[PDB]
Formats: C-alpha cells, sequence, structure tokens
C-alpha cells in the first residue's frame, strides 16, 4: 500500500512577477467512476471462451 | 553595538542584526531602508518605524532569523496580515520558494487527482428492521465529496468489529467513490450498542488523519418513509479543514492586488 | 519622528502613521482624529486617549493598515464589539460595499451579517415510489442562487441523470430540488452533495457557520409529507473576491 502525501506545491506569480508555490491539499481517488454512461473502452474484461454453451455454429 | 538595530513596529520595540534582515538583500522588504548607512549618521543603533501591527512582525521577524514560517491557524486575522504583509515586501517567495520536478513523478503508483474542500459532511445512515423480533442492520457511510479514502476506512471500521460483532454473518466493502456498506444478521441490543460506536468511532478517526477538525455534529432517529416499522438512525457529522501550516490558495484573497 | 501617533485605548499604547487613519476622509472615524491639528500643538507626537478593548482595536487599525478583514468565530463578544464600532465610526460600508448584480442594471444591496437558511425536504410516499422535494431558502437578498444551482447540477452530472432530479430557482431568495425514482443508498449521497454544496457556497460569499440544527417528523402513523427541516446559521467574517 502506497500512502498519499496529501499535499501538493504549485507555482503561482504575482502582479510584479515573483513566483512562489501555493501548498494544496490534495487526496488522490481510490474507486473508479463507473456511474457514468459513457464507456472510456479500459476495462478488464472476462474471458467466456472456455465455456461450452449450444452454439452450433461453434465448436466444442 | 553599531550591528544592532532598535526596530519599533506598531509601538513595540525590537532589536536585531544587520544580517537578519539582509539574509534576502534582492527583496523589496529590506531594500527600502538603508540599514547600513544608518548605522554611521547614529552611533548607537538605527531607528526605524513600521506601520505592522507588533504581533505580525513577529512572525516575519521571527521567520528571518530561523528562515520557517508558520502560518496561524487559530487566528485567522493575523494569518491574513502575514500574508499581505509578505507579499507586498517581496519576502513570500523565499518562505516557500517554487520547485518543480518533472524526474519524481510517479503516476503508476497514483490514482486520479482531486482537490479536498474546507468542509466535509459525513452522512452515517443504518436502516434496522425486525428479523423475527430480533434487530438487523443494514449500514451506509456517506461523504460528501470525492477524495476520502474509504477502503482504509473499511479496514480500520473492519478490524474493531471482529472482535466486538456477536452475529451470523457480516459484510463491509466500499460501494462507491463516496460510499460504504456494511450488514449484519439478527444482531442483540448489546451488540447492535458496540455497532453503532465503533463505525462513528473510527469514521471521526479517520477525518482527523485527513487534516480536518468537528465542526458540528447531528443524530436524528425516525422510522422509513414507505415502511412504519423500518427505522432509520442518522448520524450526521460536518467536519471542518484545519488550516495548514503553509499558504493556501484560500490565502489568496489575502495576498493583496 | 513626526508622522507616528500614539494611540491610548483601554490602557494599551498603538503607534501608527497619519495617513492610514485617513486613508478614508469621509469617514466619521477620520473626522473624531484631527491628525494635522494634534500634531501642531504637541510637536512631538498625537497623544489620544479612547474606551475602547484593546483586542477591539488591533482588528479596526488592522484593518486600515491592511485592507483585509477576517473577524473571529470563536469570541462572539470580540466579533460583536468589532462590528459595532465600525458602524459608529463609519468603517464598515469600506469593509463590506455593496454588491453590483446585472440582470437592467441597478446596484443597492446590503448583505447581512447574520443569515439563516432554511433547508425543507419533504418525503412523500403514493404507489409504491418516493420522492422528496427539496426546498432550498436563504434569509435576504443579495445571494447568488445561479451560482449555487449551477454548483448543485455540476455535481449532480457525475451522481446521476437528469431524469431523476430536477433543479432550478423559484425565487431570488429560494431554491428548489426535486427528486423521483431513486434507491435507498443513492438518496443519501444527493442530500450530503446539496449539503456540501450549500455550505461552501456561502463560504465563497464570505460567511461562516455559526451552528447547524435539524429537526424530523416523529410520527410513526402514516404521514402524507414527512419533513426534514435543516436550519443554518453563517456569521459574515471576511469578503470574497473572485479575480
Amino acid at each position: 500500500p502506497r500512502r498519499i502525501p496529501g499535499t501538493t506545491k504549485v507555482t503561482y506569480t504575482n502582479k510584479k512577477g515573483r513566483t512562489f508555490s501555493f501548498s494544496v491539499p490534495v487526496s488522490e481517488l481510490t474507486h473508479p467512476q463507473v456511474t457514468l454512461e459513457s464507456a472510456a473502452g479500459t476495462w478488464r474484461e472476462m474471458d467466456t471462451s472456455f465455456c461450452e454453451l449450444g452454439d452450433i455454429e461453434d465448436d466444442m | 553595538a553599531s550591528d544592532r538595530a532598535v526596530i519599533n513596529a506598531g509601538g513595540r520595540r525590537f532589536e536585531t542584526l544587520f544580517s537578519t534582515l539582509h539574509r534576502y538583500p534582492d527583496t523589496p522588504f529590506a531594500q527600502l531602508f538603508p540599514l547600513p548607512g544608518r548605522g554611521a549618521r547614529q552611533h548607537r543603533g538605527r531607528e526605524f518605524f513600521l506601520d505592522v501591527t507588533p504581533h505580525v512582525f513577529e512572525y516575519i521577524l521571527g521567520f528571518l532569523r530561523t528562515n520557517q514560517l508558520n502560518l496561524p491557524a487559530e487566528n485567522l486575522q493575523i494569518r491574513a496580515e502575514v500574508v499581505y504583509s509578505m507579499n507586498q515586501w517581496g519576502l513570500l517567495e523565499h518562505a516557500f520558494p517554487p520547485e518543480v520536478i518533472e524526474d519524481g513523478e510517479g503516476c503508476s503508483t497514483g490514482g486520479a487527482v482531486v482537490k479536498l474542500p474546507d468542509v466535509c459532511v459525513v452522512q452515517v445512515c443504518d436502516h434496522m428492521q425486525h428479523d423475527q423480533g430480533v434487530k438487523r442492520h443494514a449500514l451506509t457511510i456517506t461523504y460528501g465529496a470525492d477524495g476520502f479514502q474509504l477502503r482504509s476506512l473499511i479496514r480500520r471500521v473492519r478490524r474493531d468489529l471482529e472482535r466486538q460483532l456477536s452475529s451470523t454473518y457480516w459484510q463491509c466493502y466500499q460501494t462507491n467513490e463516496r460510499a460504504a456498506f456494511f450488514v449484519t444478521t439478527k444482531v442483540a441490543n448489546g451488540t447492535a450498542d458496540l455497532l453503532t460506536t465503533s463505525v462513528t468511532q473510527q469514521l471521526v478517526e479517520h477525518t482527523e488523519s485527513m487534516g480536518y477538525s468537528l465542526a458540528s455534529s447531528y443524530v436524528t432517529l425516525s422510522p422509513d418513509v414507505v415502511h412504519t416499522s423500518v427505522r432509520m438512525l442518522i448520524h450526521n457529522f460536518t467536519f471542518r479543514r484545519s488550516r495548514r501550516v503553509e499558504v493556501e490558495p484560500g490565502d489568496g484573497i489575502a495576498l493583496g492586488e
């Protein structure tokens, strides 16, 4: 298990031109966003080619 | 001595050396008043006056002898004053310096990136039915936003309930990014008090470890709308995110334009 | 040497510049401090006496030096003294300016320092299905209900489709959110997310949550309308300007 660092640094430039770091509390996701109806295409599918059914067009 | 300077900010006297304020000489802070030139005119010390609060200058001058800046979390007013004073003086870029490293980025061990909000409402609702006169619990934990680690929260709930829950079978798993679930078969009265306490204990321990603090809570108990005998005990907690020790994007309004 | 002025308020000595108290000349706070007149009589510095609290005067003088304000929420007696002292000295209208809305142009509104939000959820049941009629109602005018529904809808496109819920605006201070044909588990996702979007939208206006207290219909017989009345109390402690 890899622990989330929690804080992240982003670069912000002022009106004069001085750059510094905004520290943002940021956590990562854990569960996939499957509730969307759109399908990305990248998910691990289940193999079902070994199963024997009544398909006479296929082989045993 | 000639190295010491008597600086009076807001009516309070401070004494410090010349190398303390000139630790960053290129900044507009130490450039706009001549520390070494006034030491040749006045033999004892240089007398300068500032228009800042003395409690705010303690954080800025205390930073210059330490190279460490810690913004106040409990006092939101002084936190707004340190950010504005170090922005107009050009001194905040050396306290929190920018640094980006492409070679240390590791996306293979990380999921998608979301931002934690400043407030967090958590709803803990279990539905208590009567299975042959004995209570059964179907418990649901719901968060208000994404990012909160539910998989690590569930195993903390799961480890505590292996010693305290006496039933036939029970599960605990994650159903959504913001939702978790728990079912039990015919729990007793005294074991249900161990169930409601241990789940609400490990939940608020998980949110304090995330960097939040409890603002308010709420408990209610009411029957279901459709079914009469189905009870609904809802523990609703509200968590306020603690202020970070460094600067935040929420302090951007206090930066000054 | 001559530009600094000594302020003694409540047994505590304060020293600050001349132009900071005269940053706003039209305010009555600058009129009661004759800074060029007191510097002419006493050539060293001006000596003024006030009966205000020293902790309260640090917020008022801190606003004149740094153009920011954060009112303390942990102490209501200190915070109510700061707002009252800035009202009798005429400093609140420059700290909390009136807002400008473009609907026709008419821009005059004063946001309340204490506002209440009443969130009433109507749970009904007819022919095996159940529905929710959530009614969000703000206290006074000046708030932006157009942007809250934008935050409510955008946080709900990922969770559910537009068929099972509808959210629109009925009044300038009242918002409506209906919910039909949802499961038991996903109903807690909607009520917690709207409550999540309700608080941080008020935080984007410059307020702070004081307390929350909810009631619910404790009847065991069948009722045609069950009511979940969530009440919020917000206190204005800052100002938020986007860009």
